[PDB]
């Protein structure tokens, strides 16, 4: 005695993969083409809804990664190309008589290059870091002239991360987990519906997660497959540890013209003494942070095991060190003083190297030259999470990292995007006419 | 299990009016349709009116269709009937009853599930 | 609130259909996303039109319920189930139901045409 | 099948209208093609709406046939002709017919408004 | 003519609604402009659908006029005012009116559903 | 043949200095200019 | 045999066969390819 009744506007949805649009409340990740955000987003809590989430199958991560790369290339495209820099350099060490850890780290190189008029050349003396110059007065070349073209980043465009919000197009919705102790997978009991995500800063770092969000109650250890050594483990801390990192040298920046409408910026002089770039991490706070991480790891690996931390075993400097950008400079900090401990049942100083030629996003064939920044650089960041990898009685963990998609996951783990299916049918007692 | 109690007056003159009211308890008032059924002192009982659970729809028996108004208040849990032009043929005991209709998404009824005791209206 | 009734039972959830109906419509990739959203909206409106439901959110039809699609009691479906559980149960029969609705509307339109032909 | 009735007579062909109705909607140049397809669909739906036919595939009207547009017998048009031949015959008068349909619907809407005004 | 009645009084102007209705629909930036025009058209058609006015240009409703929105006489509104002056007067109450229209249609659809349930 | 519809008894308020058609005109002219010069010979070697 | 205008000498005639004829074509030489770099991120391939 029942009849089919058609309902339109049914609050039902299915998993979907769509294109999300940026929003923001000169910067590399800012644009006039990115829609302003609402002054007050509306979050609708969904009572008695238990959506199943999986942070490692989330299509928002690929969209985040691709859009960040696209914005990066768009920002570097309208800038000065450094093709003429691939010349033979004649170099000596800078401050060759200096006693320091930075003994030979800066080289004073001379080269002909060229100038506004094609018939003339302007001899240039400039300082380069050891990591940017490879032997070939001694003859050297820039490290990237054997691999790719170098594009100079525009000195007027800031590299400071700016929060980016992702907003679903009409017909789609984003479900925010909001549950406590959520390990990135399985049912979520406190699911709410939003149109736009919280602001996510495009912070680029390896090994350590900087300026992220924090766990509400406990350190959360997330892995696609905790028993698979080929997967990375993302650890989200409940409390941050402050890292004060600096380039104490007072660097003087000089510039020359290299063509019509083009200018090359380079590291000219160091005023005062040459000092090593480094990061300050409080020893007590870090030790407590690792103790908490070890307790949470023991919950998955056994209460009676021994957990050991060790330095990165190898690979490119981007993955063996803590790479990050602050102050407009790219720091590569050893971190061997942090991940060196065995866990059985004063401030620390991390040496850092600075590079001018950066090969970001693991893309070989497109290099960027970071202009030097005038003066002394000091930045204070919050370490809000860790990336760990692992290799019996003792389980050894290493910084790992290097795959930028995992950093996006550290913020996107709580969001899922779904498609709305407003049509449905149900039996009723209603007969048409 | 439930309580339904009629309130109303007694003797009126022909051509006048009288409002009757019933209070419900023990069940969700807003979930059931309500009806009025009347029994003349010497006759059997007959249906007078029907109101849906929400109250938007009302139906009447032809003999009263142009005079009686049926209304319900789901916040007060009360049913009211305003009668006009009480005729001698309208003298009866008027009972409130729960049932008689369902709002499409509920199992059908077409019966009067619960009854009150009745208000006696004379002319 | 948009989808606020998603965890609510089918009966109570059916009272907020206009909230989702309004929310469904409200670089090259973003433009493609907007065009696709419009195409999906129109596909749903066209499908309602084919069934003779072009102007309604709650549309009654002449297709009987088979009971093989779901044999639950009407009170169980509307008072105990949510729309997500119901969709999970009926998705196997959704194309059958849609085909029956299209055929029923075609028959109704022919019958109305013939009734209008009588002078 | 889509357009399977194209070579079939108008009478038999009128029984498959939902097949074409469903098929009509189902780089920068491709996106332009999709937007244009949507605009054409909406122009046809808007035109049906103007005539008061927004929810029907077979819509009866109050516009009389002039017989100058085509003086064929009803059985000749529906049992012997195809829709392509018919369109070829009526295309010269299609704009006239559309104008009459729009005027008729405007008059009908005003008449219904006045009937609704009576208390 | 398109908008020819814009300076005409509301009564006379209401007789040419199909002219504007037809005109509303008839590089990457231009494609965005076309998509936006389509989205705006659909938002207006969806809103009419929500109110139960999907197939009409002049749609009568069950929402009473409050008189606080405008207390002008009916002859003053329809014989002396233009549509632009009227819109300027009612824009402060337009969202209130739209909310009432949506609620009224939801109540009407539930009432029709219950009447159809009676056998 | 464009169709111009005269609006009787309409008094629209205009402001030529707040008109968004001017910015569209300027931007489109610049865009066309650059598009026309783009597929042409570069004179980089002339800086001698 | 298809032609826009078979009597117009300015048009091409396209002949579609009902059966194919197999053509075996080859470069019998065993060529060795060498390559050099010509710039950062660029390499030139040539017949060695
Ligand atoms: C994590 O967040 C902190 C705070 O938002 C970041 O520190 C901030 O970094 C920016 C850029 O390096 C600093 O802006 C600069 O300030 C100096 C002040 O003299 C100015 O001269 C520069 O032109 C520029 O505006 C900002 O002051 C600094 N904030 C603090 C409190 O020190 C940090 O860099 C973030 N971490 C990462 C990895 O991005
Ligand atoms: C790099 O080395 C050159 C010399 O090899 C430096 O130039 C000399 O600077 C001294 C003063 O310190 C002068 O007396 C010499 O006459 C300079 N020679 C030339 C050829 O310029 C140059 O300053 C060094 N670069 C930096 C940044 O200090
Ligand atoms: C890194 O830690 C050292 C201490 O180990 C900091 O040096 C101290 O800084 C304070 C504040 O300027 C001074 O009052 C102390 O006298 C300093 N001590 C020494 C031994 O120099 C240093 O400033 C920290 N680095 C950063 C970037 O904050
Ligand atoms: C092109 O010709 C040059 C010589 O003109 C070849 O190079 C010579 O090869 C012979 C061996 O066949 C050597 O003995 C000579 O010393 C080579 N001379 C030089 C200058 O390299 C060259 O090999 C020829 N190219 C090819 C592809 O055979
Ligand atoms: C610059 O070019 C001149 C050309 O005569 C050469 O003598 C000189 O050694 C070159 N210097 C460097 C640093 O390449
Ligand atoms: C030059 O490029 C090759 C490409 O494989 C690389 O293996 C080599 O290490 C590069 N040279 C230096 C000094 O890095
Ligand atoms: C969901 O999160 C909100 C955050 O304010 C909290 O108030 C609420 O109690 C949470 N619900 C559950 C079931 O944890
Ligand atoms: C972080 O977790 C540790 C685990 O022991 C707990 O003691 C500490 O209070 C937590 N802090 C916050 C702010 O939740
Ligand atoms: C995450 O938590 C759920 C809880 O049900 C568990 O089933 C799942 O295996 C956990 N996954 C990891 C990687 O810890
Ligand atoms: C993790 O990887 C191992 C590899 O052997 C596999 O056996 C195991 O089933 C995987 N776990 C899950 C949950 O897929
Ligand atoms: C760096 O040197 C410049 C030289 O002009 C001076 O003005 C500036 O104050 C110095 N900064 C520091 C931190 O020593
Ligand atoms: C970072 O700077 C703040 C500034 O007050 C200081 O208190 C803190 O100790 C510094 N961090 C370290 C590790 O020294
Ligand atoms: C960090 O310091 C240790 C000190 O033993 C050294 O062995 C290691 O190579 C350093 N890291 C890098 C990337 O060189
Ligand atoms: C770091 O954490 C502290 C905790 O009180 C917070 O006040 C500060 O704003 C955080 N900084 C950043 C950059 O997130
Ligand atoms: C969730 O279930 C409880 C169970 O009593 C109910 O009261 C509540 O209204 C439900 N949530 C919603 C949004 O209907
Ligand atoms: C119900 O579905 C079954 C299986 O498709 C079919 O055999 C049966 O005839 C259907 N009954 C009705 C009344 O449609
Ligand atoms: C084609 O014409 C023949 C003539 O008898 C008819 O039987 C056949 O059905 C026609 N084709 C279609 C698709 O109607
Ligand atoms: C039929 O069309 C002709 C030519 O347009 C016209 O003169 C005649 O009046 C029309 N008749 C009707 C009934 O519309
Ligand atoms: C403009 O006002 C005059 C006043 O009499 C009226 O006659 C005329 O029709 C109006 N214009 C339009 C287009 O209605
Ligand atoms: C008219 O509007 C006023 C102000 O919003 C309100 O107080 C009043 O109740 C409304 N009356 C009606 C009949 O809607
Ligand atoms: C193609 O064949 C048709 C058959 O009717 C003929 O009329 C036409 O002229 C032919 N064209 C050519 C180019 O052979
Ligand atoms: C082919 O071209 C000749 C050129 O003189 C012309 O006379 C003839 O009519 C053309 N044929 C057709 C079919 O157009
Ligand atoms: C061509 O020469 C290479 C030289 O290594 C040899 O390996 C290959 O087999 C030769 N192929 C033929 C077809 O002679």
């Amino acid at each position: 005695n029942l009849w089919v009744t058609v309902y339109y506007g049914v609050p039902v949805w299915k998993d979907a993969e769509t294109t999300l649009f940026c929003a923001s409340d000169h910067n590399v990740w800012a644009t006039h083409a990115c829609v302003p955000t609402d002054p007050n987003p509306q979050e609708i809590h969904l009572e008695n809804v238990t959506e199943e989430f999986n942070m490692w199958k989330n299509n928002m991560v690929e969209q985040m990664h691709e859009d960040i790369i696209s914005l990066w290339d768009q920002s570097l495209k309208p800038c000065v190309k450094l093709t003429p820099l691939c010349v033979t350099l004649q170099c000596t060490n800078y401050a060759p008589k200096l006693r320091s850890m930075m003994r030979g780290e800066i080289k004073n190189c001379s080269f002909n290059m060229t100038t506004e008029l094609r018939d003339k050349k302007q001899k240039v003396y400039s300082l380069f870091y050891r990591l940017d110059v490879v032997q070939i007065n001694k003859e050297y070349r820039l490290i990237n002239c054997n691999t790719s073209a170098i594009t100079q980043a525009c000195p007027k465009v800031s590299f400071e991360p700016i929060p980016i919000h992702y907003c679903a197009p009409a017909g789609f919705a984003i479900l925010k987990c909001k549950d406590k102790k959520f390990n990135g997978t399985g049912p979520c009991q406190n699911v709410s519906t939003v149109q736009c995500t919280h602001g996510i800063k495009p912070v680029v770092s390896t090994q350590l997660l900087l300026n992220g969000s924090l766990a509400e109650e406990e350190v959360i250890i997330r892995s696609e497959n905790i028993t698979n050594n080929a997967k990375n483990i993302l650890v989200q801390l409940n409390t941050s540890v402050q890292i004060n990192c600096t380039r104490p040298s007072n660097n003087t920046v000089k510039s020359i013209r290299i063509g019509p409408g083009q200018a090359f910026y380079y590291f000219g002089d160091v005023l005062g003494h040459v000092r090593m770039a480094h990061c300050n991490i409080s020893k007590a706070t870090w030790n407590e942070t690792l103790g908490k991480v070890v307790k949470q790891l023991r919950k998955h690996f056994g209460n009676n095991t021994i957990i050991r931390f060790a330095q990165s075993s190898g690979g490119d400097l981007e993955v063996t060190t803590h790479s990050f950008n602050c102050g407009g400079e790219f720091f590569y900090c050893n971190t061997s003083g942090l991940f060196n401990s065995t866990w059985i049942s004063d401030s620390l100083i991390l040496p850092c190297w600075i590079k001018q030629i950066i090969n970001m996003w693991q893309r070989i064939g497109q290099a960027m030259y970071a202009p030097p920044i005038q003066g002394v650089i000091r930045c204070v960041s919050n370490i809000t999470g860790l990336i760990l990898t692992r290799d019996s009685t003792t389980e050894t963990f290493r910084p790992g990292g290097g795959d930028m998609r995992d950093n996006w996951r550290s913020e996107l783990y709580k969001y899922k995007v779904v498609k709305i299916e407003p049509l449905g049918v149900a039996p009723t007692r209603c007969k048409r006419r | 299990e439930v309580q339904l109690v009629e309130t109303g007056g007694g003797l009126v003159q022909p051509g006048g009016s009288l409002k009757l009211s019933c209070r419900a308890s023990g069940y969700t008032f807003s979930s059931f349709a309500m009806s009025w059924v009347r029994q003349a002192p010497g006759k059997g009982l007959e249906w007078v009116s029907l109101i849906n659970d929400r109250g938007g729809l009302t139906f009447y028996v032809d003999s009263v269709k142009g005079r009686f108004t049926i209304s319900r208040d789901n916040s007060k849990n009360t049913l009211s009937l305003q009668m006009h032009s009480l005729r001698d043929g309208d003298t009866a005991v008027y009972y409130c009853a729960t049932g008689g209709m369902s709002s499409a998404l509920q199992s059908s009824k077409y019966y009067f599930d619960f009854w009150g005791q009745g208000a006696l209206v004379t002319v | 609130g948009f989808l606020g009734a998603a965890g609510s039972t089918m009966g109570a959830a059916s009272m907020t259909l206009t909230v989702q109906a309004r929310n469904l419509l409200s670089g090259i990739k973003q433009l493609q996303a907007r065009v696709l959203a419009v195409e999906h909206y129109l596909r749903d409106q066209q499908l309602l039109g084919i069934w003779g439901c072009s102007g309604k959110l709650i549309c009654c039809t002449n297709v009987p319920w088979n009971s093989s699609w779901s044999n639950r009691n009407l009170s169980e479906i509307w008072d105990n189930m949510t729309w997500l559980q119901w969709d999970k149960e009926i998705s196997n029969y959704t194309q059958i139901i849609y085909g029956l609705l299209e055929e029923s509307q075609n028959q109704q339109e022919k019958n109305e045409q013939d009734l209008l032909a009588l002078d």
